[PDB]
């Protein structure tokens, strides 16, 4: 939870004391290139 | 019977008997485009 007035955040259960980090989130999409095939020259085929 | 395929379509028009044209060449082309990574197709129509 986040307190509207006071912005106080309670932690999940059975976190002890300590030093910690806060900060955003981020994506890290990826997409490769679909296969080929290639004869022996280099001429693609079988497309379909 | 064989099969085959046409090395590709990037290089114009040409006026040699066809022993002797280059990889590419083709015979006509009309209101087309040569664009790479598109590939060979039409132009876009001219704006007022």
């Amino acid at each position: 939870s986040i307190d509207p007035t006071t912005y106080v955040v309670t932690t999940v259960r059975n976190v002890p004391d300590g030093e910690y980090f806060v900060g955003l989130r981020y994506t890290s999409v990826l997409s490769p290139t679909p296969p080929l095939v290639r004869d022996a020259n280099g001429i693609v085929i079988g497309t379909y | 019977a064989f099969d085959g395929s046409i090395k590709s379509l990037l290089q114009g028009v040409s006026q040699q008997v066809p022993r002797e044209r280059l990889d590419g060449q083709v015979s006509v082309q009309l209101n087309r485009l040569s664009d790479v990574v598109n590939g060979n197709r039409r132009r876009p129509g001219a704006r007022y």
